[PDB]
């Protein structure tokens, strides 16, 4: 029954109450609970934050791993066994344009340098 | 034990004379607990508890000074590059030691 | 403007003629009288006459009255408020006392003499003094708090007016006067950062709202905190325009200072008008640092959403009396379960909380857009600082929202039809604006 | 450039003139000026009549600036929305011209610590094309990317 | 690149704008991709079944461009001494 | 025609939540699903007018929403390809849900509410969807996350929901303020908020990382995915609505609008969102709460797809409409499954007598989720999968969150029906209508017509890739299957542990965060201004 | 008057008693602690600033080496 389930109300304060009391929520039914769930109390699972820590400093690297290897050792030439998609001249200078693009990578044409400067552009807008 | 004070015709009366308790707005009036009331006068009260210790000297410098100091380093940074930007020599800004009187641009000048 | 002056003039006129037991009804006729004047003013205000719609004279320099483009907003905008105001008050001392506040702070708005303006805005002086101090529910502390600080920043004030008086030989805004001094500058600036709430010198107004009436707090939050942006407007900017510029990185750290350290003061509140009075706190900064700017999108925005703030926060601090008359308590802790005990009062309450927090469907919205854009105008991290600790607002309201919304509750404390109707203009109006009629 | 005190004087007796030639016939667009008053005051305060007409002018073009700003962004929109993917070619123009009236309602009237605004990315276009210029025959490497013939739909 | 030369464009501009290709999509194989796109819009439900030739040309001259992108890729790595 | 759907959703949400009291729980339950049935074929008009028949149209509300000096903006609605789209999935899945609320909340006091709450959550998503300027798209994407605040926290009596509502809330905040910088620079050096004067072939990273922060919000990605588990405690109907369409889909709808991002972040973070949920949902005992951790996988897919190709934005949005319709199924069913059981945990689901068309949509949509070849959902997986074979890195990092979420999957639909009984020995019963019936058939016709109609236009577009590159998908499914039957032991308790607690990102930001934030709170009131500037 | 302070121990059977107490002491992070955080958490929040910072820096030392170079080459010739 969704509707008109028991419940227990939480007990009246009887003692002074710490000054940080309002770190604590309690709507009357029993169990009370911290504004943040984990800030302080029962841990879920009994697991503090260096065992969390220490497991994910064993799944970095192993994460890490496959976007390590492309994005750092390999390299455009190597990345790739083919070259980008080939257009004709009006479509690929259009999207040469867009920085974001994905034919900004043709170490064939003879524009690769001014493509892979465009490719790494500003930080902020200058003006 | 109870009676109803409020009439909707306009021939209200307040029985102050009256056995029965009226519902007036106090009937719905929260309980309130002792405790609850000497928490909310030490929290408001809160002033009577400050010491001044090096704790708390550390604490609000690195906050508060600590904030003011790097918003006022932003903003001093902001205020150089918008004058690189808009191409304005560089502004006499109040601490700024300038040997520039350059304040206010001149809406007739091109810059 | 001589109609709105006069009915200005007859509002405290009539309650010494009048038999006593008419007051209430006397004083809300001539509150709907005089907005009924301020639309009428609003009418014969031409925007083709674009630097002032209206002046008009007396006799005299003082008795230099004009409207402008934040005058007539905040002109309208008191007008507005005034009238829930008169019904949230009952007593002839009570009446007597907010209509001779309503009279001078209005006077003041309109008033183009900075000695003018300096007499009609703190002859409101001790009547803030006795009304946050009343018998049994005002606090002494709170009203000596505001007395002292608008003594001195308004003295400040004064003085550099003497000296614009002797140097110039005016001081009425008509005649175009520019000044490069530091000390004038100042003079005229402390007045603004203490009446605008700006840290460190906003400690008055949380003692004050939280011990003022509840029409006493919807007067100071609704209007008298604008009266800084129409001393801004009209009083500094125009003069005192090279001050502003030379020390613009100090303005900003002043404001976002207050910004931020207000919004995490918020977080420690346990009073639920405590909770509305720094919000206010919190808003009021952006308005003071987009007019700082002197851009035409800055002016705006800040009048913009000091309009949007003008009907949020009185509709916040209206329901928080109605809940304090409901239950007698203020304190977050002992109020629960008012979704299902007051689904009508929580539903306004919610719909006011969202304008607060500046939803789209809400006037605050159009009003800090415009203030960003502002900031954006002038650099791209001044608006980036106030965008991301915007958060912190949400943090507190969410958890004020939370703490009241459910639990277990044995009072039906629920808003009667003399409370519907008086937020009703209110939610109108935030409607209206919202969707653009701004 | 001097100004002596006499010709200052000169020139407010001719200012007090063009007031009394404007009070002579009733205007009701008066605060809504076609034209400015012409000076080489200092301080544009110092006159307080020119100030306030000159003022009123800078305003009726600043409304009209917007509202030209609007026009042109209508078209634009009506451009893309009519061609398709012919769009980058055919909108060119159009949104060349809708970026250079909104710089141009910006930038007039921006305020004394507000940046130039930069639609269409044109001042940073041409500070990386000096910067360019300058690296190649300098012989120095430019950490910065070289200009780039289209950064937006049109400029 | 040189060693392996640009086919010849059948699809033009007018074409190209016509049957509202995005420029993504004008890679020497545009033709067929509007063969494809006209089939495939004409079925809205039925093109898996219906239209099945226009996908198997366009995918085979994709294909016959593909290996000219890896004959180019080839030739510039061995040009460069990778291999 | 095309307002019609906005102004029927708006209203059933004005007549249930404002005039409920004259039109009663019946009356509830005929406005809304009528309201949305009409707005179904109104947005299924605007389907086949936009997309099949290429016809774009803008419609102005009125002008000068904003209009200050140079700063306009206007309420106006242009429904492209991709509008329609999203609004007829949207709209299929809500008139879905608004069917199975009618028996599902029927216990409930307050389901005219309900179905009011339902409706405006609908008709912001569409607002967001339609917009033709960024002040549109905001304007829905509040709304959005105001109902989604109002319908997770329903259970006001209840901490856990409130709070977790207040997460949400939180978390958005952060995300739009973002985006509300984005939209800032956008407007300043552009001209205007309309997605057509938008367009910038190249813009500063700054501008990129902002949009980015702003679209991992709501759909939740790594760092913010915190609010997707605790969003479980809403009912049953919000989280079909929330994960299948309305919150999650959003960050991905707007970086596939504006295609101002950068393909090294969005790729590396889609992987590691994909993995990092399918190892979650691995852990999980509640059955909704494995489903939104497959949610945020699907989420982590469709990211790191626009990496990938140009055609990557394609294909993003064509795994979100055909993930829409299983994932809300899969929900639905959930909670059926949870109303005829009295139970939220896996163990003591089991075999036992129900309705044919439930068990079937469960497997069905399950199939979906897992890869099984020729469907709907495989298509849309698969032109993912076999397009990121370039970029290595994103490619592996999937693979492996393929065979998570076959073997979780499988285990899901073991436990629940393969599995003995594992339930007590009491009466427990939920019966269902015809109307239930007719939710679930829309949400299969909508599988079914995915299939004939597809998802992309180059969906079927080769990939010339080696047949052992392009059949690998399907190979480690079936492995990630056959080991989630037979129910083995991948890893160590340790790391089972770990995944149980999500990664430890709640408890961080519980320990470093939060107290941080309340220890500033602490020196800026209790020191400073009731301590150093409070008189004695 | 005032509310009541004795519990209600109806339900302590099925629900559990309420002997159990929190272990916290309700005090606040170490000043030591919330220094470290602090000038860790605010810059992250602050990026576009520093962002901002190093791209100003480059500009202005790239602008100032050219300057340099130029003055070398119209000192000679
Ligand atoms: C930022 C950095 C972090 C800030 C804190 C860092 C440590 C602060 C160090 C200073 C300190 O310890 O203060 C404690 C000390 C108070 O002593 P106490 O131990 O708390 O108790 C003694 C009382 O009995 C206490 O009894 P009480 O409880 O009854 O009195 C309480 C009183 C006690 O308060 C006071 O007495 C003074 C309050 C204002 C102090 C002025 C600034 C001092 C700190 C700023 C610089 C800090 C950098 C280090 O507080 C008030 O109620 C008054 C405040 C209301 C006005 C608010 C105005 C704010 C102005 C600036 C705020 C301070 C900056 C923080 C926020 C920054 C915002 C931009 O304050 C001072 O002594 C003031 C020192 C500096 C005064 C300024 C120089 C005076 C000029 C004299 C010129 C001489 C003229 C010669 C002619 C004479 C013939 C006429
Ligand atoms: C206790 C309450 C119970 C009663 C509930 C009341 C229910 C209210 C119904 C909701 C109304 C929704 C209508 C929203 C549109 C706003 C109406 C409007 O602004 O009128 C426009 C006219 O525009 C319209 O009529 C819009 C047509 C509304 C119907 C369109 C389809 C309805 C779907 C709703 C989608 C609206 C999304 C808009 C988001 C901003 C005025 O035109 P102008 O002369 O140009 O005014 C100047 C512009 N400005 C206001 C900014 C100054
Ligand atoms: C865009 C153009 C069209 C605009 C239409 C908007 C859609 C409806 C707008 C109606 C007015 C919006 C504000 C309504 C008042 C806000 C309070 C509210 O919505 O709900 C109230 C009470 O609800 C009402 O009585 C009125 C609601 C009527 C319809 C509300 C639709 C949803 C609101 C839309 C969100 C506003 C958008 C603002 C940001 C863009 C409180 O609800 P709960 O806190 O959840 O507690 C209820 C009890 N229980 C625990 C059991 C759940
Ligand atoms: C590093 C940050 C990078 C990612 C940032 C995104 C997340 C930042 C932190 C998210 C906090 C928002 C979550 C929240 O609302 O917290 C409380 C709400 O309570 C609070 O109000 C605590 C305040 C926390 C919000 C702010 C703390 C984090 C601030 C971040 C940086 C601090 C200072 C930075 C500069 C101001 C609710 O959590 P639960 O107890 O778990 O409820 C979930 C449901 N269930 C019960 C079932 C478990
Ligand atoms: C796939 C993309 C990446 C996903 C997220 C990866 C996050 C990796 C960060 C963790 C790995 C490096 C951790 C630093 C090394 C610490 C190893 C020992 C931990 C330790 O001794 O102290 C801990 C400090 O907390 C800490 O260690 C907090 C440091 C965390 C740095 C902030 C990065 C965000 C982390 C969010 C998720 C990670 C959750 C687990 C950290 C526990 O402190 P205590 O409570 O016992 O102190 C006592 C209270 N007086
Ligand atoms: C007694 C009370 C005080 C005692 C305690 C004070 C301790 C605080 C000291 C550190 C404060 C933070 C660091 C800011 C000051 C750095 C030193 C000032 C010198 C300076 O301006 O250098 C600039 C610092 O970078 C900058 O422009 C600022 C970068 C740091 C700001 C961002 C980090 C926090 C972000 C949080 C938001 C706050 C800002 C919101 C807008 C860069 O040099 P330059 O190139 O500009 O040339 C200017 C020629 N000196
Ligand atoms: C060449 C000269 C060199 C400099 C020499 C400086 C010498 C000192 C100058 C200080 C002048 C400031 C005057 C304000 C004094 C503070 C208020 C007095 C404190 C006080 O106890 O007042 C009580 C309540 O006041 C309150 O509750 C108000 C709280 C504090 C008010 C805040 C002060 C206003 C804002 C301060 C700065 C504003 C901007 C400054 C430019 C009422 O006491 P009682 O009536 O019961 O009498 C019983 C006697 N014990
Ligand atoms: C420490 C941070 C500053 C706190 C202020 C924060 C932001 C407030 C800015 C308000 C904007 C307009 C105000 C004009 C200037 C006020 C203060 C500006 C900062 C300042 O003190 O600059 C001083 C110059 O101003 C002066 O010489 C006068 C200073 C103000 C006097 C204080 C009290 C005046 C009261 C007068 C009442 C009315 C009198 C009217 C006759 C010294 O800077 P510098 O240029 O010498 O550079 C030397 C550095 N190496």
């Amino acid at each position: 029954a969704g509707a008109g389930g028991p419940v227990k109300l939480s007990p009246p304060v009887d003692k002074p109450l710490p000054y940080n009391y309002d770190f604590w929520m309690d709507n009357g039914i029993y169990p009370g609970q911290p504004i943040y769930d984990g800030m302080f109390g029962s841990m879920v699972g009994n697991m503090s934050l260096e065992y969390m820590a220490k497991g994910w400093l064993v799944l970095l690297p192993i994460l890490s791993a496959p976007f390590v290897y492309e994005h750092c050792i390999a390299d455009d030439v190597t990345r790739n066994p083919f070259v980008p998609r080939q257009y004709p001249s009006e479509v690929r200078e259009f999207l040469a344009l867009f920085k974001n693009g994905f034919v900004l990578n043709d170490y064939s044409q003879p524009d690769y340098e001014e493509m892979k400067r465009r490719q790494s552009g500003l930080l902020t807008p200058i003006y | 034990s109870s009676r109803i004070a409020g009439d909707t015709t306009g021939k209200y009366t307040p029985n102050i004379f009256s056995p029965e308790t009226p519902m007036d707005r106090s009937f719905s009036h929260v309980p309130k607990n002792p405790f609850w009331e000497a928490w909310v006068f030490r929290r408001d009260n809160i002033q009577r508890e400050f010491v001044w210790t090096w704790q708390t000297i550390f604490d609000l410098a690195t906050f508060v000074g600590g904030l003011y100091v790097a918003m006022y380093a932003t903003a001093s940074f902001c205020s150089r590059q918008n004058d690189k930007r808009n191409g304005y020599p560089e502004r006499n800004y109040y601490f700024s030691d300038s040997k520039s009187n350059f304040v206010i641009p001149d809406e007739r000048e091109f810059y | 403007m001589s109609l709105y002056l006069f009915m200005l003039f007859l509002q405290p006129l009539s309650l010494s003629f009048v038999s006593r037991s008419f007051s209430k009804i006397s004083s809300l006729m001539m509150s709907f009288a005089t907005l009924w004047s301020a639309v009428y003013m609003w009418f014969t205000s031409n925007g083709a006459n674009q630097t002032f719609y209206q002046v008009v004279s007396w006799g005299s320099d003082w008795s230099t009255f004009g409207v402008c483009y934040t005058s007539l907003y905040i002109s309208l905008l008191c007008a507005f408020i005034f009238p829930i105001c008169v019904i949230l008050v009952q007593g002839y001392r009570a009446l007597s006392i907010l209509i001779c506040i309503q009279t001078a702070v209005s006077l003041s708005i309109v008033s183009l003499h900075m000695l003018a303006f300096y007499a009609l805005f703190e002859s409101s002086l001790l009547l803030f003094f006795i009304l946050i101090g009343r018998r049994k529910y005002g606090s002494l502390s709170a009203a000596y708090n505001i007395s002292i600080y608008t003594f001195i920043s308004a003295l400040g004030f004064l003085i550099s007016a003497f000296w614009l008086n002797w140097s110039f030989g005016s001081v009425c805004a008509l005649l175009p006067n520019e000044e490069a001094n530091s000390f004038v500058a100042f003079g005229i600036f402390i007045l603004l950062w203490v009446k605008a709430p700006l840290v460190p010198f906003h400690l008055w107004l949380p003692e004050a709202h939280v011990y003022a009436p509840t029409a006493g707090s919807v007067l100071l939050a609704g209007v008298l905190l604008k009266i800084s942006i129409v001393g801004l407007h009209v009083f500094f900017l125009p003069i005192c325009a090279s001050s502003i510029v030379k020390a613009f990185p100090l303005i900003l750290s002043i404001c976002l200072g207050s910004f931020i350290f207000s919004s995490f003061s918020t977080l420690k509140q346990i009073d639920l008008k405590k909770i509305v009075a720094y919000s206010s706190i919190s808003h009021m900064a952006i308005v003071f640092l987009s007019s700082a700017t002197n851009s035409g999108l800055g002016i705006q925005g800040a009048v913009l959403y000091c309009i949007a703030h003008g009907l949020i926060s009185p509709g916040l601090f209206l329901l928080v009396g109605i809940l304090y008359k409901n239950t007698n308590t203020k304190l977050v802790f002992y109020l629960r379960g008012l979704s299902q005990q007051a689904p009508v009062w929580w539903s306004v309450w919610v719909f006011f909380m969202l304008g607060n927090l500046a939803f789209p469907l809400f006037p605050n919205f159009i009003a800090e857009v415009v203030c960003l854009s502002a900031l954006f105008k002038n650099h791209e991290l001044y608006a980036y600082a106030f965008i991301f600790f915007s958060f912190v607002g949400t943090v507190y309201s969410s958890t004020v929202l939370g703490r009241l919304k459910g639990g277990v509750s044995s009072q039906c404390v629920d808003a009667s039809r003399l409370d519907v109707i008086s937020w009703n203009p209110l939610v109108l109006a935030t409607v209206v604006t919202g969707i653009g009629y701004m | 450039t001097t100004a002596t005190i006499e010709e200052r004087r000169a020139f407010h007796k001719e200012v007090l003139d063009i007031v009394q030639s404007k009070l002579a016939n009733k205007n009701s667009e008066w605060a809504r000026p076609e034209e400015p008053i012409l000076h080489n005051l200092k301080s544009e305060k110092e006159e307080p009549h020119v100030y306030y007409h000159n003022n009123n002018f800078r305003v009726t073009r600043q409304l009209i600036h917007f509202e030209k700003t609007k026009i042109f962004e209508d078209e634009l929109d009506k451009c893309m929305r009519t061609h398709g993917e012919a769009k980058y070619r055919k909108c060119q123009e159009i949104a060349k011209r809708f970026q250079a009236s909104c710089r141009v309602a910006s930038n007039l009237e921006r305020g004394p610590n507000a940046r130039k605004r930069d639609v269409g990315f044109i001042y940073q276009n041409n500070k990386l094309r000096e910067l360019e210029k300058d690296a190649k025959e300098l012989g120095l490497n430019n950490p910065f990317p070289p200009s780039s013939p289209r950064t937006t739909i049109g400029y | 690149a040189d060693r392996f030369p640009p086919p010849k464009m059948v699809a033009t501009q007018e074409e190209m704008d016509n049957a509202d290709i995005p420029y993504k999509y004008r890679d020497y194989c545009a033709h067929l991709i509007i063969d494809f796109k006209e089939c495939r819009y004409g079925h809205p439900l039925t093109w898996r079944i219906n239209c099945a030739h226009e996908l198997h040309h366009y995918n085979k001259c994709s294909y016959i461009e593909f290996k000219r992108r890896v004959a180019i890729a080839i030739e510039e790595k061995k040009r460069r001494g990778l291999m | 025609m095309f307002l019609l759907a906005v102004y029927f959703l708006f209203f059933s949400a004005i007549a249930n939540g404002f005039f409920g009291r004259y039109l009663g729980v019946r009356g509830s339950q005929l406005l809304g699903p009528s309201a949305l049935f009409l707005a179904l074929l109104c947005s299924g008009t605007i389907f086949y007018e936009v997309c099949i028949q290429g016809c774009s149209t803008n419609i102005k509300l009125f002008e000068n929403f904003v209009y200050s000096n140079e700063l306009n903006v206007s309420a106006s609605f242009l429904y492209d390809p991709l509008a329609a789209t999203m609004t007829l999935t949207v709209v299929w899945i809500s008139c879905a849900v608004h069917a199975y609320q009618n028996l599902y909340m029927r216990g409930d006091g307050s389901q005219t509410l309900f179905t009011s709450y339902l409706s405006a959550f609908t008709g912001f998503m569409l607002i967001l969807v339609a917009g033709q300027n960024l002040v549109m798209l905001f304007i829905g994407w509040e709304g959005i996350g105001v109902c989604s605040y109002l319908l997770i926290g329903y259970y006001g009596s209840r901490v856990s929901a409130v709070k977790s509502a207040n997460k949400s809330l939180i978390v958005n905040k952060i995300s739009d303020g973002f985006l509300l910088g984005s939209m800032l620079y956008l407007w300043f050096y552009t001209g205007s908020f309309s997605y057509c004067s938008l367009a910038t072939f190249q813009i500063p990273d700054v501008v990129s990382i902002l949009v980015l922060l702003g679209a991992i919000g709501k759909s939740s990605q790594l760092f913010f995915h915190v609010w997707l588990a605790d969003a479980m405690e809403g009912p049953t109907p919000v989280s079909a609505l929330i994960h299948a369409a309305t919150l999650v889909t959003a960050g991905i709808y707007v970086l596939c609008k504006l295609n101002l991002h950068s393909q090294s972040a969005v790729g590396i973070l889609g992987a590691a969102t994909a993995l990092m949920g399918g190892l979650f949902g691995l852990a999980a005992n509640d059955l909704k709460r494995v489903i939104a951790f497959s949610t945020c996988s699907q989420l982590g897919y469709m990211m790191a797809v626009l990496s990938t190709c140009d055609d990557g934005a394609d294909f993003a949005m064509g795994h979100l409409v055909s993930h829409a319709g299983f994932k809300a199924t899969l929900f639905l069913s959930a909670g059926l499954s949870i109303a005829k059981e009295n139970n939220n945990f896996l163990n003591r689901y089991g075999s036992r007598q129900g309705s044919p068309t439930l068990s079937f949509a469960t497997t069905i949509a399950s199939l979906n989720l897992l890869g099984f070849p020729e469907l709907g959902g495989f298509y849309s997986k698969e032109s993912i999968l076999n397009n990121a074979y370039i970029n290595q890195g994103v490619s592996i990092i999937l693979t492996l969150a393929t065979f998570l979420t076959a073997f979780y999957t499988s285990k899901v639909l073991a436990q629940l029906y393969l599995f003995p009984y594992g339930n007590g020995r009491q009466q427990k019963s939920f019966d269902i209508d015809a109307t239930t019936l007719i939710c679930f058939g829309l949400l299969l016709s909508e599988m079914l017509l995915r299939i004939f109609t597809g998802s992309s236009l180059s969906q079927n577009m080769t990939t010339n890739l080696p047949a052992h590159i392009k059949n690998l998908p399907f190979w480690v499914a079936l492995s990630g299957a056959l080991s989630g039957l037979a129910t083995t032991n991948l890893f160590s308790s340790n790391f089972m542990r770990f995944f149980g607690n999500r990664g430890g990102f709640d408890v961080f930001y519980a320990r470093k965060c939060s107290n941080v934030f309340y220890h500033n709170a602490y020196v800026s009131y209790t020191l400073l201004d009731r301590g150093f500037l409070k008189l004695y | 008057n005032y509310a009541s302070l004795k519990a209600d121990t109806s339900m302590d059977h099925v629900f559990g008693d309420s002997t159990n107490k929190l272990n916290y002491d309700f005090q606040l992070m170490s000043s030591k602690e919330a220094f470290f955080w602090n000038y860790t958490l605010y810059p992250i929040v602050g990026f576009p600033i520093f962002l901002y910072l190093y791209q100003f820096n480059k500009l202005e030392n790239f602008e100032a080496e050219i300057a340099a170079a130029k003055a070398a080459k119209a000192a000679s010739e």
